[PDB]
């Protein structure tokens, strides 16, 4: 059971990490993409990427 | 120090009409690209309007300094929206000078972002409690303006409005002229529901 539990916990943490701003103004790419021009969206997308 | 706050909601908006209205001194948008403003659906757009001196317009930004932006007006550091400002001199050209406006010199507590300074009464400056005599160490902060045509072109009166619209708060109501479209199912397609975008 420990194997299954640890794998599930790791997967859950990894997939939950998708909902953090990391400093950017959003947590979903499409928002920043439709809300900003590229010459500015570059830095935000870069923060999210790192 | 006394700015109107025109709460605006429940309509369809536009931006291009603000492109040919006038060559405003500054039309600067933070958090949103002024080109895409007619593509997303906001939530409870606000509207603050007032008139200042043309050189002070730089103070209107999230984290500037300046007597006006320190004792009259305050923006949050996470502001999302934008500022429009244009020289209003031809309509505010009083050769004797227009003196119907005032602003602060010093305040006990500096303002939080977006809080009205209704405390427009007598002000104490230092020691010797004046108790409403405007004597020594009790200075009236309300100083008039030098708005006249003979003044500097940079010191002319400027009309400013700051569209401060928050995002992702409620069922959106302020998106622009984007047209509706029939609805389909069971096909991997794009969509856009009140700004909520995806595929």
């Amino acid at each position: 059971q420990d194997v299954v539990n640890q794998n599930a916990q790791a997967l859950n943490t990894l997939v939950k990490q998708l909902s953090s701003n990391f400093g950017a103004i959003s947590s979903v790419l499409n928002d920043i993409l439709s809300r900003l021009d590229p010459p500015e969206a570059e830095v935000q997308i870069d923060r999210l990427i790192t | 120090y006394a700015w109107n706050r025109k709460r605006i909601s429940n309509c369809v908006a536009d931006y291009s009409v603000l492109y040919n209205s006038a060559s405003f001194s500054t039309f600067k948008c933070y958090g949103v690209s002024p080109t895409k403003l007619n593509d997303l659906c906001f939530t409870n757009v606000y509207a603050d309007s007032f008139v200042i001196r043309g050189d002070e317009v730089r103070q209107i930004a999230p984290g500037q300094t300046g007597k006006i932006a320190d004792y009259n007006y305050k923006l949050p550091d996470d502001f999302t929206g934008c500022v429009i400002a244009w020289n209003s001199n031809n309509l505010d050209s009083k050769v004797g000078g227009n003196y119907n406006y005032l602003y602060r010199l010093f305040r006990k507590s500096n303002l939080k972002p977006f809080e009205r300074d209704i405390s427009t009464e007598i002000y104490q400056a230092g020691s010797t409690p004046c108790n409403g005599v405007e004597g020594f160490n009790c200075y009236f902060p309300l100083q008039s303006y030098g708005f006249q045509p003979t003044n500097g072109v940079g010191y002319q009166p400027y009309r400013v409005v700051v569209l401060s619209f928050e995002l992702l708060h409620a069922p959106a109501t302020v998106c622009g002229p984007k047209k509706s479209t029939n609805l389909v199912k069971n096909k991997c397609v794009n969509f856009n529901f009140n700004g909520l975008t995806g595929t």
